[PDB]
RNA sequence: AAAAUGGAGAA
RNA sequence: AGCAGAGUGGCGCAGCGGAAGCGUGCUGGGCCCUCAACCCAGAGGUCGAUGGAUCGAAACCAUCCUCUGCUACCA
RNA sequence: AGCAGAGUGGCGCAGCGGAAGCGUGCUGGGCCCAUAACCCAGAGGUCGAUGGAUCGAAACCAUCCUCUGCUACCA
RNA sequence: GGGGCAAGAAGACCCUUUUGAGCUUGACUCCAGCCCGGGCCUGUGGGGCGGGGCGGCCGGCGCAGCGCACAGGGGAGGCCGCGCCCCUGAGACACCCUGACGGCCGCCGCCGCCCCGCUCACCCGGUCGCGCGGGGACCCGCCCGGGCGGGGAGUUCGGCUGGGGCGGCGCGCCUGCUACACCGGACCGCAGGCGUCCCACGGCGGGCUCAGCGAGGACGGAGACCUCCCGCGGAGCAGAAGGGCACAAGCCCGCCCGACCCGCGCCCCCCGUGCCGGCGCGGGCCGCGAAAGCGGGGCCUACCGAUCCUUCGCCGCCCCGGCCGCGGGCGCGGAGGUGGCAGAAAAGUUACCACAGGGAUAACUGGCUUGUGGCCGCCGAGCGCCCGCAGCGACGCGGCUUUUUGAUCCUUCGAUGUCGGCUCUUCCUACCGUCCGCGCGCACCGGCGCGGAAGCGUCGGAUUGUUCACCCGUUCAAGGGAUCGUGAGCU
RNA sequence: ACAGCGUCGCGAGGGCCGCACCCGGCGCUGGCGCGACGUGAUUUCUGCCCAGUGCCACGACCGUCACCGUGAAGCGAUCCGCCGAAGCCCUGGUAAACGGCGGGAGUAACUAUGACUCUCUUAAGGUAGCCAAAUGCCUCGUCGGGCAAUUUCCGACGUGCAU
RNA sequence: GCGCGUGGGCCCCUCCUGGUAAGCAGGACGGGCGAGGCGGGACGAUCCGGACGCCGGGCCAGGGUGCGCCGCCGGGGCCCG
RNA sequence: GAGGCCCGCCGCGGUGCUGACGCGCAGAUCGCUCGUCGGAGCCGGGCAUGGGGGCGAAAGACUCAUCGAACCGCCUGGUAGCUGGUUGCCUCCGAAAUGUCUCCCAGGACAGCCGCCGCCCCGCAGUUGCGGCCCGUAGAGCGCUGGCCGGCGGGAGCGGGGG
RNA sequence: CCACGCGCCGCGGCGAGCCCGAGGGAGCCCCCGCGGCGGAGCGAGCGCGAGACGCCCCGGGCCCGCCAUGCCCCUGCGGGCG
C-alpha cells in the first residue's frame, strides 16, 4: 500500500481541516525510569532466573502500521491506523 | 545422575595408596654445610625392594655432621651400584655414579637421575625405573642449567640444585608383558585401587556420560574442553589432535 | 621447461 | 486395497497446443589398392486405447487397460 | 532488537569515483602432416532493486529485499 | 479337575489425570565449579609506548588555460618580477588565510597501557631452624563484571479425536449445501475460502454501455483493430461462494480525501457477556456536485485480539510541610501481542518404572453387522464334433453362513490367565471314502454330477513355535464348533 | 573383566579429583609415572572423508563482545562517545575424535559393459575383507550337499531393505 | 429475593446425515424411561393400555378366553400356523 | 618338577531337571545333576567408606527380608477435578443430562429447569376461529447452472471420405 | 462440627441514629464505658457537591458529580446561567 505524503483533515487546535504532512510512527527506545521497567528490575535482582512471562509462540506475520499526520501549521500530531499489510511507502511530494 | 568413578577417587577411602610395609620416601640426602663446601662420603648399606615402586631403592648410611651417631639415607638406586660402595653427596663430590652433585658441577651430557626442581627440594624428577635426564647447558651468568626431562621437555632448574650421577636402576621392566590379569592384579595391590577398569560405554547413563544406549557407543565425540566441569571431563582432555599417525 | 598418439596387409 | 510414474519407429528413449525427433537396427550411397572405420542419405510411429477439450492435443483433461516402483496400528 | 558485513556475464569471481575486467562454458580462427593439448579472438553482467548526494557512483550515503556472523529478549 | 466368568492382587498392558519418579539433550529457567578482566590486599624505584590537547612543518596528479589545479578563501595590491579582471575549468592559485585527510616533529603538571628491577607485604621449599634458599608487588584471597558450564538442580512437555499415536485441524472466522420453506440444529459430513491486496481498486459529480450474436471493412486467419445492428447482463465489480447491480454498483473522465473529529445507541454471536463485523444518529469540520443529495473507505455477507506492561499523541491534574526547574505518575485512546485466536512462559524418553482411577476407552472372549472370506440359488450369452443345461456356465441377479478379516465399542481394567501343541470328550453337515438310489459326453474299467445318509474311517513322518503351509509315505486320507473347547490338566 | 593394543592430558609456580569453609586424595608419587578414555590374546590387516559437530592452536585479532577506566554534555540524577579481557566469529590442524562412505551423465567393434573424465549434493563416496550371518525386507532367495521327504543345517552366489 | 441438584443420558414415533451394514456413529418435532407402581407383550427399562394415599363394592381398557392358567361362543370364507 | 594346567574330596559357587516344595522344613529350602577346587582362590576377626551419598570384574547390582535413590521421626490429618462410604420417620413440592466460556473434554462458572421465601395488584393462554404479512422444502419442471438419449427437417461456411 | 469472612432471609431492641469495645466501678446476669458503622454522593485527581414532584412499586421528569458546549459577570483558567 502507498500513503499520500500530505492529506487534509481535521487539526483539534485550529478545529477545521488542515494539511498534513505524513511520516511513520515507530515505537521508541523503552525507559528505565517508567514504572514497569523499575518493577521488573527490582523482581528480576536475585536467584530464581526470570520471574516474568516471555511471549514466543508468535502468529502474527504484519503490524498494523500508524501513519504520523502532523499538521502544516498547528503541529497537531494525528494517527491514521491503516489495515495490516506487509509493505507501506508513504510517496514523496 | 551419581557421582562417576574420578568423583569418587578424590576423597580416598579405598582409593588411597597401599602405603603399608613401604621402606619410606626415597630423597637426596638434605643439603648441609658439609654438602655445600666439601662432600659427606656414605657408605651403601643394603639395596632393597619398595612395595609400589619398581626400581630399587637403597640404604645409604652418611655420618651424622650434626653430631656423634650414623645417619641413614633411602635413595633410588642408580645402576651399578652395590653394597659397600662409598658414595660422596657434596659440591666437591668426583663425578661416579651414585655421588650427589650441584647440577652446575655435573659436566653437559651426563645422564642424572632423582634431579631437584628446585635447590634443597631432595628429590623430584627422573625418579622412576629407567628413567634419566641428560645436562643439556649451563648458563653461568643466569645460575641456571638447561636438562631434558624424560618426557623430552626441556627444563632450566637452577646450577645448586642437586643430582645423583646415573640412570635409575629396574631398567626395561615394562618390556615384558604382565601376560595374564593375575600378574596385573598383584601390580595394583602394592599400588592402589584402580584395577580393574570398566569401560564407560559399560556403564548405565547414571555411572559416567558415556553411559548406555541400546548399543554401546560413545554418543558425542570423546574429545572434551579443558573447561568442561569436574563430572564431565571423562574422555580425552584437550586433545590437540587425536588418532594414529606417523611419528 | 613441456613435446603420447598414428586400424588391415599389400608392395 | 489405496499411491506415484510411464506407455512414442523393430529396440530404445526425447518431445509436450502448430513436427514426429536422435541413436541403433536398416539398406543404400560415398571412401580406399582393398578392408576397417567414418561420413551421408532412405525409410520406420492407431504416439496404449476412448471420450471430452479445442481452429487445432502425442501433448491438456476425464475414463479405462497394462506394466513398473511404495504399502499395513505395539496393546 | 542492535552492531557489523555481502549480493558482478550462462556460471564462478576481481574491481574504489573518471573501464566493465579475468577464469570457465560457448562460438569460431589459428596450431599440427592429421590429431589431442595449446594460443588467440568474439559475444555475454536493470554491476539485487529504489531514491538521493556528486563534474560524473558497481563503488559514496540512505532505503528495500535476501544472506551471513556475533550479541540482545519486562509482551 | 468340567463348572462355581474358583481363590490369590484397588490390571503391570492401554487410556485418562492440568498424578509422579528415574534418565536424556542444542526443552524452559537456572546453580556450584573453572576461566578471564578490572578494583582492594600492595611496598619502593626506573624505562618505554600510545591517546588527548596544543603545535609547527612536509605533501597531495581525470586537462584547456600557466604546471599535479586537496578544499572553502579573499583580492587591482600585497611584496613576485606576478599581479589581477583577462589569457581560464568541474573549480585560477598573486601576499596572506584558515578547513579536512595523511606523513615528519616537538611539546605537556593531561590520561591510559606495557616492561624491568628491588625487598619489606605476601608466598612456598630445606633444616633436629648446625652453620640455607626460591619467588615477589605478581600469585592467592575477596568484591564486581563478562564467558564456559545437564557436571548439577527445579520445572514443563497443549487440545480435539468412532482407544491412543501417526496424519489432519469445524482450535478464531466466512459462502453455498447437510437442514427436513420462521428461527435454531450434529459429525475427523459435502464443495470450497480467511490471516491479505488497493491513496486508488477510495469519496463524489458528469457522461457512457458490458459480454457477445449477425453482417460488413488493406495486410487479417481461431485469434488484436474499425463500423453499424440487436443486445435483461448471458460482462465486469481484488481474491471463496452466494446474493446484488444497467442513463449503475460496471467503464471512463474531472475534482478530491469522510480511509476526518467528538459523543452515543442498536443489530449479529449471545449468558442476551465480551470480541470482530456492520448499522442508526446528535453535533464539529470537510469533499463532490448547478443543486437535491451523497460520503466514517473498497456493493453485501470473511480478512482479526483482554488485564499487566511498554511506546506515542492530546489537554490538564498530582507528587501529600512548601515553592521552582527536571523527572515520575495519572485520567483520555492508539500502537507493540497472545492464530492453541475469552489471551500459561515450556523438549524428549522410560522394557527400570510408578500413582489415582477408567470397561467413560484399546489389545482379548462373547454379542450386533457381513464389506471381505466362505457357501448356495436364479437367468441362459456361449463351451461341449453336432448339441444352452452329461459336465460347464460368462454377463448380471437374489440370498445364506459366522469356520476369514474388518466395522463397532454392548459386557469385563478392586484382573474371565492371552498362541500353538499334547491329552480327552462331545457336537455340526455345507459328505472325502464306505451305504442306498438316480443321471452321464455310463461298452468294461475307471471317473463325474446329484438326492437321502453323520454309523465308521480320515493315519505315520521331514522342515517350522507355528495355526496354516509344503513335501514324503500308507489301506491314498472332508471341512468345521464347543470362552479362537481344553494352563488349580500339562508343556 | 582381562593380557595386548592405541589415543589423551600433565614437569609439580603442574595435572586430575575431593571440598561449606579450613583444608585434602592420587602422592612414602615423578613421564618405564599418574590421571583420563576407547578397543579387547594371537595371526593378518585397519581404506577414503575435516563439509557437519566436537577438540586444539606464544594462530591471528577480522567482526562482535562487559564492569571498570577515560572524554563530552547536563542543575544533577543521567546520557552519549571511547576503550575493549577471555569467549565466539575468522583462519589453520585433528577421524585408533563423534561420525559419514550416494546419485546423475558420456564411454566400441555381439550388446549389455564401463576399464575412463565428468558433474551434483554435503566433505568423501564403501577399499581389503565378509555375507541371506545373532546383520537380507522381499524370503520358506537361488544353485549345490545331505534326507524317503527338510521354513532347519553346511558350501557357494550377492546393487548387501539397512555388511 | 435466596439457593440446590444437574451439565456421561438413552429409547419410541416419524423425519434425516456418514456407513456394505450394525443392539454403529451423528442430528430434528413430540413423547417415554431416567425418576412411573399396576395389567398385558411367555420372559424385557423404554412396547400396548394405564400413570400410584388406605380400603370395600361396581365397571371395564389393553391383551386375551383347549389345559397348565383367570376368561368363548355363534356365523361366513380359506387351509401341510 | 613348571603351570591364573587337567581329573577329583572338603570348601566355595549354582547349570539342568524348567525335579520336590509351593496352606513349605524354609519370606528362596531340598534332592540329584553340575561350575571350579593353588588361583584375579576360600574363610574368620579388627577397621575404613553414608544416602542423590557410598561401593560396583557394571547386573542400575549392592548398602541388615528395603534400592532406577536405605531406614526412623517429624513437616503431615501433605494434596487429589479421582474411587469408596456418609447413621431416624412422616408429609408437602420436585429436576437435569442442554446454551455460552474455560490448558476445556472424568471438572467448573453463567443461563435454563427446580425448591423455598415472599411481594404486589392487574386480566391470562404450547388452543381454535378470523384478518394481514413472511418462508423456497415435498412435489413439479428443465427457462437458468450443470447434465443427458436419440429421431426428423434444413443448409452460409465447414470436417472427412465419394464423383 | 467449630472458628472466621461475605451474601441474603427472618426476628428482637432502639431510631438519624446506633453500639455488654478495651477497660474502669472494694463491682464481675449490675453500673459506667471510644473508635466504628450509618447519616452524601461522584470524580484518576485538583476537587465539587443533590429537593420537584410521590401511600407503595415501576417509569418519566428534574437536581449533584464526572465530560463537552454557549452566554453573562464580581474577589477571574474564578463565580453565575443555561
Amino acid at each position: 500500500v502507498t500513503y499520500p505524503a500530505e492529506r487534509r483533515t481535521f487539526c483539534k487546535r485550529e478545529g477545521k481541516h488542515t494539511v498534513h504532512k505524513a511520516s511513520l510512527y515507530k515505537k521508541g527506545k523503552d525507559s528505565l525510569l517508567a514504572q514497569g521497567k523499575r518493577r521488573y528490575d527490582r523482581k528480576q535482582r536475585g536467584f530464581g532466573g526470570q520471574t516474568k512471562p516471555i511471549f514466543r509462540r508468535k502468529a502474527k506475520t504484519t503490524k498494523k502500521q500508524v501513519i504520523r499526520l502532523t499538521c502544516s501549521s498547528c503541529k497537531c500530531q494525528t494517527f491514521q491506523v491503516l489495515k495490516r499489510c506487509h509493505r507501506l511507502e508513504i510517496s514523496r511530494l | 545422575g551419581r557421582r562417576i568413578r574420578v568423583q569418587r577417587k578424590g576423597a580416598g577411602s579405598v582409593f588411597r595408596a597401599h602405603v603399608a610395609r613401604r621402606l619410606g620416601a626415597a630423597k637426596l640426602r638434605a643439603n648441609d654445610f658439609a654438602e655445600r663446601t666439601g662432600s659427606v662420603r656414605g657408605v651403601v648399606k643394603a639395596i632393597l625392594h619398595d612395595r609400589g615402586r619398581g626400581a630399587p631403592l637403597a640404604r645409604v648410611q652418611f655420618p651424622n655432621m650434626r653430631g656423634e651417631g650414623r645417619v641413614n639415607e633411602l635413595f633410588i638406586a642408580p645402576e651399578g651400584m652395590y653394597t659397600g660402595q662409598e658414595v660422596f653427596s657434596g659440591n666437591k663430590a668426583t663425578l661416579h655414579i651414585g655421588n650427589i652433585l650441584p647440577v652446575g658441577n655435573i659436566p653437559e651430557g651426563t645422564y642424572v637421575c632423582n634431579v631437584e626442581e628446585k635447590p634443597m627440594d631432595r628429590g623430584c624428577l627422573a625418579r622412576a625405573s629407567g628413567t634419566y635426564c641428560l645436562v643439556v647447558a649451563h648458563n653461568m651468568e643466569t645460575n641456571k642449567t638447561r636438562i631434558r626431562l624424560p618426557s623430552g621437555q626441556k627444563k632450566l632448574i637452577s646450577s645448586k640444585a642437586r643430582a645423583m650421577i646415573g640412570l635409575v636402576a629396574g631398567g626395561g621392566r615394562t618390556d615384558k608383558p604382565l601376560l595374564k590379569a593375575g600378574n596385573a592384579y598383584h601390580k595394583y595391590k602394592a599400588k592402589r585401587n584402580c584395577w580393574p577398569v570398566v569401560r564407560g560405554v559399560a556403564m548405565n547413563p547414571v555411572d559416567h556420560p558415556h553411559g548406555g544406549g541400546n548399543h554401546q557407543h560413545i554418543g558425542v565425540s570423546s574429545c572434551v574442553p579443558r573447561n568442561a566441569v569436574p563430572g564431565q571431563k571423562v574422555g580425552l582432555i584437550a586433545a590437540r589432535r587425536t588418532g594414529c599417525s606417523g611419528g
